[PDB]
Order: structure tokens, then sequence, then C-alpha cells
């Protein structure tokens, strides 16, 4: 029997705390479908309950090295866009497409992103100083708040190193860009 | 001819039926069970109690049958360390073995050759020895050397592991040609125990608790069809957990044992 | 002669190796065992911290199981009992406690993001005491050399320093701390090395151990906070550990008598196996 | 001779017995105000004096018998060699655990050599040939599953199955139902197994081939007029002794306290109070004592030198068809009787046909007229005291319990038995080191740092390995 | 302070455990330990709580002061590979990894558990090197064929199959050492770290 909506959203609520409970029902569901049907459909079904569970893995883990006397930015918006960037930068990420970025200001060509090398902290870096000279040329517009968050929702430009497979650098850019200034790329 | 008793006739023949001399100079009655050498066994929980097994079961570790309440649980870890003990040594020659386990051994291998009149006399005087200061076990040589390789014996022999095991399939065997009563193996009680209930224990199929290594063994191996120089008691403990959750506790003494 | 368990001495030079202050060498038999010690005090607020850290563990490994057991039946059998059965006999019960496993989720997590704060809090200080230490002992380091280079009694540089130390390992100052317990340290100073007398010398030198004691000192109002916030965050940890292996053991019985469902021993022996530790770890 | 009775009341001479004779039943007739019992167990020490399992069963009501055995066994060492099935205690009383260990477990149905059907259609006691013909054939078919099932046959599991739906579920849907939520296949066993009861319901009066909820009025009133008196003999068996009967590894089973020399006393209710039920209780004994030694006896075994005397309290009550003969087979087991009855003129009127069986297969005959009694010896009549053996009063009886060990699962041999053959391949070839390199990316950054670092004492080495592979990543 | 060898011997176990239970292998079982201050001659472990002394003969009577030898809690079990994971507490999952000496396996697996026990910055990285230890043993299941990874086992299939020889049994168990596994020994590996945070910090 392929459980019904509402079964699986509770076992779903259940399971939203604690990375391995989360991780053991996208296994769960992923074997009951498998040995079952595991139609087309089921196959969809298991797609996202497999993004759930990396999700869930994906905004309950920024230790930051909390030890070594940092602390776990505690807005949920930054500690997930965080562990974005280390999952994506880290192991899914190589040359999508060699320096390339163009994240315009509004109609203006000028303030774009210099499309460094994707390192840890290095397209970090460059991200960091494109999205400063976007500030000076226009700075961060008070759209509103959850918890710490500053927004522009409809701001310039949202691709800057694309491709195919490029979700990884864009992704990644999209985060070091959101510690800070957030188009609001925000769901749940 | 003139009337008799329940003492005077347990002195008037234990003569001509022997395997009854190493008791009629006794009066066992006034002694104590659980004490001395002529004890009764142990039951499962006298046992669990005599060497420390118990522990109260804490659920979702060993999820109790719902009806159950003011029993005992039993540790596993020093179960099975009891229970490996109590296999005998290792089996490595007839010539070597405890020199009362060397007269039993040769008791059943007359009679798996059918020679009924040599082992008859093994314990007819065997007894008479026991009964009048010490047992001289080297009355039962002439046999062993004879039968030590007959074809039967080593194929009874060479199959099982521990000398418990092969004293106790011996006789598996020996009693096929007859019967071999449990009841000629008085002497035995006293000079030795945990051979008195492995013996007699063979034959049935539930054991004593004070042999239940052996006693799974013997069945372990007469299963497979092979020797196994490992211990396989994996089921003796099993059996002593059923046989734990049988007896109800009070909640006094419930109370003094600890997880 | 008093040794450090192996258990031990990985975690306590290890924590020390995050404040970097490894001045000692062979000390640490020696020094973060004595009781009147200086490294003890610097260890004992993030040592606590460690030990609700295996605690806020042991709970969350119930948690775990607890929200398993749910997932199973949760994925299978929720629908197919008809309302007005003995389906619904005790499911409502069961459809209870997947609320109170729900709200137990979202707060025993609200307590790891406290640890993870009170961690970060306290060693984000510590380690602001430790390398203003090392630096202010730098300067007197000089500078009571300064003072002892003068001296007619010839005594070397890293002999004061090991004498110092030595000061701080055989006496404390950092909670008893006066103004006659600075006399017993400074008369415990001169005895490790041969001898001094410096009366005017021993008020010269009280305003330079004064960098030391202050520093000292921010050891014990930042060691007012941070024990007084630890067995808070101990005391509500505990409770987590029981009132989780109540909704672990309210389930394992509440799902069993169900009619057409039933846990395997397959699944169920291998998610019970990190459940086999002791309960009774702290207190 | 070898076994004493008594002394001559008139001249004062003894008289023993022999062995020959002896193994000729002998049968005993007294009131119940004439002392019979203590000359069943007087009679019981002279073959207990010899290594001699005595059994011994009792439906006089006495609760106050296994305190005088007992206190006669443990005078003979022999305290190892003892079992007790007591029914004469509650019904239904016992459930789950228990605050004393009360009586031995007694199931003659485990162990299967299909001869329980000689036991089970005497057990009982066209319409009586219709009955031993359904019976017979499930026992196959049950008998059989035990054999692999995980079926454990009691007074239950076949009772369970005198209904008829589950028992025709076996036949037209060929799948196999038991006491549990399980699914079972009768399809790759043989079909000289579920032919019989096949062709059963087919020879009675009514079939419907497709459904039940017809076919069942069609039989319902043959059905029950043929299984009724075994489906009524289970009923009590299976509730009222929940104790006994539910176990597995019996701790009595007739084979061993006979082929062994061990003992075994047994007490039954009472037989003057509604032998309907406990006229039924005694005869689960008698079957198994008779259809375990005619036909289920496991190259020529030689006669015994010690006769086993079974004591038989009241054989007016329970009987099965012709038990006074015991056939050639187990004339190894040096085997006798006491049969023992209230009154001669009550031991016909007790049940059809049967004192002659008794009274022509009997050397001794005992009177025990109110001088215990005389013999009625087929030369001269000799009249005689008794034996008395007043065993003194034990202070504790204890019942000495058991285990219920098992040859190991089958799931888990013939495991054992294909590892060890593929092990065993492996150790012959010569080719049984690992050879196969692997390479993983930690594994080679944990042996370099332990091989780079120099510090000798092991631990703290292995903790430097450990900072610098986590700085390394 | 020799090194391990995996003894799968049949019979050590029975005389092994039936001594630590009587006063003669306790009298000297701490006369031996003063001797080396609790210290694991063959790995280097130092703890007071559960620790065993292991004979070098190979032998389990003699009990002389110089033959017995002070043997963590997995180096213990290291010499009756027979069984383990069976006699009450201890485990292990055979693998195959020829670039660490056992020696070297079982004491850089302590650091993995006081890393992980109580965590001080490192969990990251120590579950991370565990989980390629753990995951080797499916090699020396290819070889020797499935449910015999574990010792406890595949001890089983060797005096079970009778070899005996120095030699035999040298070649058959290269390269093949007992990880310790950690989800067994949480009675231990807590209590001896939660041990060791109490002294410390009071
Ligand atoms: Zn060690």
């Amino acid at each position: 029997t392929l459980p019904t909506r509402d079964a699986l959203l509770k076992a779903m609520q259940v399971g939203e705390t604690s990375i391995e409970a989360a991780e053991y029902m996208a296994t769960r569901f992923e074997q009951i479908l498998t040995k079952a049907k595991l139609l087309p459909e089921c196959n969809d079904m298991l797609e996202k309950i497999k993004e759930y569970a990396q999700f869930v893995k994906f905004k309950l883990l920024s230790s930051a090295q909390v030890w070594s006397g940092q602390e776990r930015p505690t807005s949920d918006y930054q500690n997930t866009q965080e562990n974005k960037a280390e999952f994506l930068a880290s192991h899914l990420e190589g040359l999508p497409s060699g320096l390339k970025l163009e994240v315009a200001i509004g109609d203006d060509a000028k303030i774009l992103r210099g499309f460094s090398s994707n390192g840890k902290m290095v397209e970090g870096d460059q991200l960091k100083t494109m999205d400063g000279l976007l500030e000076g040329w226009l700075a961060k517009n008070s759209l509103a708040i959850s918890g710490g968050a500053v927004v522009k929702i409809d701001n310039t430009g949202n691709q800057t190193k694309v491709d195919p497979q490029e979700i990884r650098q864009l992704i990644n850019d999209s985060e070091k860009g959101v510690a800070k200034y957030f188009a609001d790329k925000g769901v749940g | 001819r003139k009337t008799y008793d329940m003492k005077s006739l347990r002195a008037q023949e234990q003569f001509n039926w022997p395997a009854i001399m190493p008791i009629v100079k006794e009066d066992l009655v006034s002694q104590d069970v659980n004490k001395g050498p002529w004890a009764m066994a142990l039951t499962p929980m006298e046992f669990a109690r005599k060497y420390n097994l118990l522990r109260k079961d804490d659920a979702l570790l060993d999820n109790p049958v719902p009806g159950e309440e003011m029993t005992a649980g039993i540790r596993r870890g020093d179960a099975k360390r009891v229970f490996t003990m109590q296999l005998g040594p290792y089996w490595d020659g007839f010539e070597r073995c405890s020199p009362q386990a060397y007269a039993l051994s040769a008791v059943f291998m007359a009679r798996m050759n059918r020679d009924r009149d040599a082992a008859n006399n093994i314990l007819k005087v065997l007894d008479k020895t026991f009964v009048d200061g010490k047992p001289d076990f080297s009355v039962a040589r002439p046999v062993m050397k004879k039968y030590q390789n007959s074809e039967l014996v080593q194929e009874v022999v060479a199959k099982h592991a521990y000398v418990l095991t092969v004293i106790a399939s011996l006789l598996e065997a020996a009693r096929e040609d007859g019967v071999v009563p449990s009841s000629e193996f008085l002497w035995l009680k006293p000079v030795d125990r945990r051979l008195w209930y492995m013996l007699n224990c063979v034959g049935r199929q539930t054991p004593y608790s004070e042999v239940a290594g052996p006693f799974a063994h013997w069945k372990a191996e007469k299963e497979m069809g092979r020797r196994s120089l490992v211990p396989m008691i994996d089921e003796a403990i099993r059996a002593l957990e059923i046989a734990v959750k049988e007896v109800r506790l009070t909640p006094r003494q419930m109370e003094e044992l600890e997880p | 002669s008093q040794w450090l368990s192996t258990y031990g001495t990985i975690t306590a030079e290890r924590i020390l190796g995050r404040y970097n202050i490894s001045l000692p060498q062979d000390e640490i038999l020696e020094a973060i065992n004595i009781p009147s010690s200086f490294y003890r005090h610097l260890l004992q607020i993030p040592l606590k911290n460690v030990l609700n850290g295996i605690v806020i563990q042991q709970a969350s490994d119930y948690h775990v199981y607890a929200q398993k057991l749910l997932i199973d039946y949760l994925l299978s059998g929720e629908s197919s009992k008809e309302p007005d059965s003995q389906g619904a006999g005790t499911r409502e019960s069961l459809e209870d406690e997947r609320q109170r496993l729900v709200q137990l989720g979202d707060e025993f997590h609200k307590l790891e993001l406290e640890q993870d704060n009170l961690i970060a809090s306290s060693q984000a200080s510590l380690m602001k005491i430790s390398i203003d230490w090392n630096t202010k002992l730098e300067t007197t380091l000089s500078k009571l050399n300064s003072l002892y280079k003068n001296t007619n009694s010839k005594i070397k540089k890293n002999a004061i320093r090991k004498a110092l130390i030595k000061a701080f390992i055989h006496c404390d100052l950092v909670k008893d701390q006066s103004q006659k317990n600075k006399y017993q340290l400074i008369d415990k100073l001169n005895q490790t090395l041969a001898v001094s007398v410096g009366a005017e010398l021993k008020e010269s030198i009280l305003t330079n151990l004064s960098e030391l004691f202050q520093i000292l000192e921010a050891l014990n109002t930042k060691l007012d906070e941070f024990t007084d916030r630890t067995n808070h965050l101990s005391q509500q940890a505990k409770s987590f550990r029981t009132q989780f292996y109540e909704v672990i053991l309210r389930i394992i019985e509440l799902i069993k008598l169900l009619p057409e469902y039933k846990i395997d021993p397959a699944q169920d022996a291998i998610n019970r196996e990190p459940l086999y530790f002791d309960r009774t770890i702290g207190e | 001779g070898i076994t004493f009775f008594g002394n001559d009341r008139k001249t004062g001479e003894e008289l023993w017995f022999a062995n020959d004779d002896m193994r000729t039943h002998a049968l005993i007739f007294g009131s119940t105000g004439s002392g019979k019992t203590e000359t069943l167990v007087s009679l019981s020490y002279n073959a207990l004096v010899q290594g001699s399992g005595f059994i011994y069963v009792d439906g006089k009501g006495d609760n106050s018998l296994y305190a005088k055995v007992f206190s006669m066994v443990r005078s003979m060492g022999r305290e190892d060699d003892l079992l007790l099935i007591n029914f004469m205690t509650g019904a239904r009383d016992i459930v789950g655990p228990q605050e004393k260990r009360l009586s031995n477990t007694l199931n003659p149905f485990c162990q299967g050599s299909s001869s329980m059907l000689t036991q089970l259609v005497v057990s009982l006691m066209m319409w009586k040939g219709r009955a031993i013909a359904f019976v017979e054939a499930l026992m196959r078919l049950l008998v059989y599953m035990r054999d692999e099932g995980a079926i454990l046959l009691d007074a239950n599991t076949i009772r369970n199955y005198f209904d008829l739906q589950r028992l025709e579920s076996i036949v037209i849907d060929k799948v196999f139902p038991r006491d549990d939520q399980e699914s079972v296949n009768i399809e790759t066993i043989p079909k000289l197994v579920t032919d019989p009861l096949r062709n059963y319901l087919n020879t009675l009066p009514g079939y419907n081939k497709e459904k039940k909820g017809k076919q069942v009025s069609q039989v319902l009133e043959q059905h029950g007029f043929i299984t009724m008196q075994l489906v009524r003999s289970f009923s009590s068996l299976a509730d009222t002794y929940g104790h006994i009967i539910r176990t597995n590894l019996a701790e009595v089973d007739f084979k061993d306290v006979v082929l062994n020399r061990r003992i075994l006393v047994v007490l039954l209710p009472a037989l003057e109070k509604s032998p309907d039920e406990l006229s039924n209780l005694g005869k689960i004994i008698v079957s198994s004592l008779k259809a375990m030694m005619a036909a289920g006896l496991g190259r020529k075994p030689t006669n015994a030198p010690t006769p086993y005397m079974c004591i038989l309290d009241e054989y007016g009550y329970y009987a099965v068809q012709g038990f006074a003969v015991v056939p050639a087979q187990a004339r190894s087991l040096g085997f006798s009787a006491i049969f023992a009855g209230q009154d001669l003129p009550a031991f016909q009127k007790a049940s059809k046909e049967e004192a002659a069986s008794i009274g022509a297969n009997t050397n001794i005959k005992i009177c025990m007229k109110l001088g215990e009694a005389h013999i009625f010896f087929k030369s001269k009549i000799v009249r005689a005291r008794m034996f008395y053996a007043n065993p003194k009063p034990v202070k504790q009886l204890k019942i000495n319990q058991f285990l219920k060990v098992e040859p190991p699962p089958d799931d888990y041999l013939m495991k054992l038995q294909k590892q060890l053959a593929s092990f065993q391949s492996i150790l012959e070839s010569g080719d049984l080191s690992i050879n196969k390199a692997v390479e993983n990316e930690e594994i080679t950054l944990i042996s370099k740092a332990l091989k780079e670092s120099t510090i000798v004492e092991p631990i703290e080495r292995g903790v430097a390995a450990l900072i610098a592979f986590h700085g390394q990543n | 302070r020799c090194e391990l060898k995996l003894i799968a011997s049949p019979g050590s176990w029975r005389l092994y455990s039936a001594r630590k239970i009587d006063e003669r292998f306790k009298s000297y079982e701490q006369k031996i330990f003063q001797r080396d201050r609790y210290t694991c001659q063959f790995c280097g472990f130092q703890a007071r709580l559960y620790q065993d002394i292991v004979n070098l003969d190979g032998d389990y009577t003699n009990n002389r002061l110089s033959n017995l030898v002070t043997a963590c809690c997995f180096c213990a079990q290291c010499f009756f590979v027979e069984s383990v994971g069976v006699g009450g507490y201890g485990g292990g999952t055979l693998i195959y990894l020829p670039e660490l000496t056992q020696a070297e396996l079982n004491s850089l697996c302590h650091v993995l558990f006081c890393a992980i026990t109580n965590d001080t910055g490192y969990k990251s990285s120590a579950q991370n090197i565990y989980r390629s230890f753990k995951f080797r043993s499916q090699i020396v299941e290819e070889k020797f064929g499935e449910g015999t990874s574990d010792p406890a086992i595949f001890g089983q299939l060797m005096i079970d199959s009778g070899v005996n020889s120095e030699e035999i049994r040298e070649k058959l168990f290269k390269n093949i050492r007992l990880l310790p596994s950690r989800a067994k020994f949480r009675k231990q590996i807590e209590k001896w770290a939660a041990s060791a945070l109490e002294e410390i910090a009071d």
C-alpha cells in the first residue's frame, strides 16, 4: 500500500528535528517503493522526500567550529544558506564555466562580479566584494526582515556563472551574496 | 524365614543387586537436600541464584511478555560463561580421562559389542570397592584395551568433541543393546557430580540444570553430524530465560536484585 | 604517582589546545590534577559542557529511536483501519503520541541550540582570557627579570618562569583571593627559587603581579556565570532523557496492541543497537 | 526369588516371587478401608531396591501419597529419578508465571512416530468407523506437518482442527492456517498425505464443491455425531490442565520412563466423582504407556533383568482396548503391571467386556479381603500379610524442575553447514590469504599521519594523527 | 610489550574466564596492575575501569608473575577471536587493512572513541574515519563468503574446520585486523569518559 499524502506529511513532521530520523524516513520510503511498484510517480514522490532529507540535514547543522569559539549564526536563513555554500561548493562543483560573471546593477553593466575561482571562501570573497560594490552602486534597500533578514527582492540580476549543470555555482553565489543581501530565495 | 522391614530389606538384598551398595550404609532421609554429597539437583531458580545471573529487566531493552511482572531476567554474559565452563575438559584419549570416566567409558564399550558379561562384572565389583573404603577403577582395564578400537566405538567416539559429550553419546548406543538403567551409577554421585547428571539426562529431552552445557551441545552435534571443538551452548542459555520467566517473584525479594 | 586516565589526558589536553595555552610540558600530569590549581579552573567550564555533551547525546538516541517507531507506522497501516473498528480502538491514542513526539522534537531541539550557544559563548571568552594572560605573562616575564637581573643573587630567566608557574599550581588565586593569599604565593615563588628577601621588593613585585591577578580574576566572574548556566542546561537536559524514555516506552506497548500490524525483529534488532547504553550517567 | 511380598499368616515362612511370573501381570481386589494403597507402595519398594522405576497411577484422589513416595525414593538415593504430574490440582488456575512449580509436564504428542493414531483412536475409547477414518488422516497431515512446520502438537493444535472449515481450507484452498497470523502451503507436500482427508468429506452425506456456507449444513449433522467423543475428550484435556500439556519438551515421555527405569507417580482427581472426564484423564496414561510400547518402540535387545512394575490403581475407569497383553517387541523391557480395583463386582461393573481380558491375562490374582489379603495362585492359595513399608515422612518435598533445551534452529545450521563448506574449499586450494588491493582516501590519510609522526607513545601518537587529519580536512 | 596475534585457540576461553572468577587470578590481578600502572602493554591504554590480564605464552594455567601482562579491553578480546561479540560484552568486525599493525589499530581506535564520546570538536572527523574502517569489512566478507565477517563466526569456521598450525593460521589471518566496534562498547566508552571528566572537573 502506498501511504496517503496526509499520513506522509505527518511522517515528515515527526521527523523534522534530527538528521538521522529524516534520512531514515527517506530510506524507508525509497525501500518500500522499490520493493513495491516503484512507479515513475512513485519515483517522483521519492525525489520529493529525498529533497526533504537533504533539506533537514541542510538546515540543522552549521557547527562552524563552535568549539573553536565562533558561534552558530542563529537566524536560520543564514545557517541554511551557509550550509548550502558548503555542500555545493564542496562536493558538486568543479569548473561549471570557468570565470564568467555578469550580475548587473539595475540596467547598468558596470558593477559586475569579477568571475574569480570557485574555491572555498574564494568565490565567497569575490561575491562579497561584488556585493559590496553593488551596494556602492545602490546600498541595501530596507525591504523587510525575518529574524535577521535584509532583502532586495527584485534585485538587479540573478545569474552570474551559469550552465545547465551550474546549479552548484549559481547556488553558491546566491548564498555568499545573500549572507547579507538576499533577493528572498527562501522557502520551506 | 522372618518378617522384614524397609531398612532390613535394604541390607538383605544389596548383595544380589550391587547397584545399591553405595547407599545401604547410609540414612539419607534425615539429611537435607541442597546440602552435602547426596543433594538434589538445582531448579533453574536455585541455580541462577547460586551463580548470580539475575537482573531486573528494563523495558525497551528486553521486551517482557505483557502478562508478566514480579519475575527476573538473566544476564547472558555471565550465563554463557557459566554454561561453557560446564563443558568437560577436551577429549584427547581414553587413556587420558578422569579415573572414573575411564570406568564408565569401559562399561558402555563392552555393551556396544554385546559382550555383556564383560561389562556386568565391571559394575558389580566397582561398588563393592567403593562401599568399602576407596574404589579402584583399575579393575576395568582388560575390557578397555580390548574394544578401544572396535568399529562401532570409533564411529561413536571420533564424532564428538568433549569428554562429557562422548561419554554421554556412547551410552546413547550402549543402551540400544538392551537396557543400561542409570541406577547402576550410584557410586558415581559423590565421587563426581557433573558426570552423574550428564549420564542421567541422556535419554531424556530435558536436562537438569546442573548439566545444561553438555546437554545443549550433545544435541547440537547430534544434529549437525559433526564434531565441533567450540562450545555450542547458544540454546541452553535460551532455555534458562524461559525457565526463569516462570517463577513468580515476591516483591520483597524483587527489589534485592539489581540491573 | 597519581596519573591521569588516558581518556582524560586526550580530553584534558585537547581543550587546552583550543585555548592555545600549552605552557606546561610535563606538569600537565601535576597541574590539571592538583585541586588548588589554576589550569583546572580555566578547564572546569568547558569540561562540564562536555559532560552535558553526552547526556544530550544519550537522550537524543531515544529521540532518534522514537521517531523511527512512528515513521514505520505512519508509512504503512494508518488509514486501512476504518473509523469505528478495533483499528481506531487505540489508533487515536497513537495519533496523540505523534503530537507529543512532535513537540518534544521542537523543544529538545531548542536545547541543542542553547548548548551550542553555551559552548560558543563560553569558549569565545575563555580563549579571550588565556591569550591575554600569555601576553600579560610575557610582560611580567621580562619585567620580573629586570627586577631580578638587578639582584646581586644571580638567577636565570627560564628558571624563574618555571618558578612562577609552580606558584599558581601549588596555591590557587582564582577563587580564594585576598591580600594575604598573594603573600603565600609570593613566599611560594621565593621558596621555589633558592633564596630572596626583598622587603621593599615584596612591595616592588606586588605591583607587577597585578596584571596576572586582574586577568586571573576575570576567570572567577566569568566562572560566576557559566557554572550557573550549566547546571540549568544540564538539569533541563537530564529531564529530556526521562520523558523521551517514556514516549519511547508508551509507544512500544500502545503500538504493540494493533491487530494487523507489527514491528518485525529484523529492523528492530538493528534500530535497537544504539540503545544499549546506561541512563544514570549524570548524577 | 527376587521380589518379596510377604509372610504366610499361618506358619511364618515368607513368600517371594520370581521374575518369570512377576512379568505376568498381577491383579488386586479390595475395599478402600482395607489399606490397599500402602500395598501399592510397599510393593513399589520391592522394585525400587534393585534399580527399576515403578509407575504409580492413583485416581483415589490421594494428595498424601507423593509425600510417602518421595520419602521412599529419597531413601534410595535416586532422588533424581522422579517425575510427578499432578492432575488433582486446579482448573485453569495456572496462567503465566507461578508462585511455585506444581507439576511436571506430560505431552505424548510432540515426538511423533505415527503411532499416536494407535493412541488417539484409543484415547477415543458408520459412526465408530468414520471416527477412526477422520482422525487417522489428520494425524498424517499433522504429524507430517510437525516435522518441518512451526507447529507444536499438543492437546490444542489437534483440538483446534476438529472444526471443519479450517480442515476444509486445507482441502479445497490447499492452504494451511494455524492459531497465529500465518500462511502455510501444502502444495509441495506429497499427495500420500492430503488424499485421505480430501476423500473423507466426500464420504459424508453431502458436499457443495464451491463454498462452505452451504455444505456444512449438509454435513454438520454427521460431522458432529462422529467427531463428538473426541472433541469432548480433547475439550477437558487442553483447558483444565494448561500447566501439564501445553509444553513442547515433555519432562516425562514414556519411552524414556521405561527404557531407563525412571519413576513417575501420577495422581488423578477422583474416580467415583464425575468419571465422565476423570476416567478420561487416567486414560491419556495407559493409552501412551501402551501405544508407545506396542508400535512406537525404536538388532536384538536382550531381556531385562529387572521387572518394571507399573501399578495402576483403578483400571476400572480408564481402559484402552486390550492392555493386559504386551506385544512381542517390548518383551525386552521386562515389563509388568499391577492392576487394581475397588471391587470385582464393580470391576466388571466399571466398563464393558474388560475384566475378562485382565482376568485372562494375569497369572496372579489378588483379593484384599479384610491378615491383609490372600493370593489366588494357580496351584495353591496362600493367606498372608503383605509387605509393610512405612517411609518416614519428609520435611520438604521438592519436585525437581528441568529446562527446555532445543536442538538449534535449522535456519542456522543449514547456514553453518553452508559456510563451512565454502570455507573448507578455500582452505584446501591453498590460495587462502587475502590479496586484492583496495585504496581509500581516508585509510591512506590516517596512515600517512601515523607514519610521519615521531612521538613514540602509541596513544599520544594516535591523537596527533587525528589532529593532523582533521586540520587536513 | 609483545605484539598481537589473533589466536583462534579452541579452549583458552574456558580456562581464561575460569580463572577470572577465582582469587588466584585475582590476588595476582592486583599485584600485576600495580607493577604496570594499569597501562595497556600492547596498545598503550591507561585507565582504571575494565582492564584484565592476558597470558603471553598461549597457556592460561601457568600464572607466574612474569608471563602475565595487563592489556586493555580491546586487546584482550583480540586474543580470543574464536568468540567475541558473544561472550557478554566486547564486539568487533574483521576488516582488511594492511597499513596499520594491529596495535596501531587498537590504539588509534581509542582516540576515535574519545573524540566521539566526549566531543571536543573533532567529532565530525572521527566518524568520517571510522566510516572507512567498518566499510572495509565487506572485502573480508567477499573472500570468505557472506555472514562470516564477524569474528565470532570467522573464528568458528577455523577450529571447527580443524586448523592449528602456526603457519596455516598465520597465512590465513594475514592482513586482517580486528576493528573494535563502537556500538557494542558503549557501556564502556562512556563509563571511561564520564569517569574521566568527573575526576578532573569537580
Ligand atoms: Zn590494549
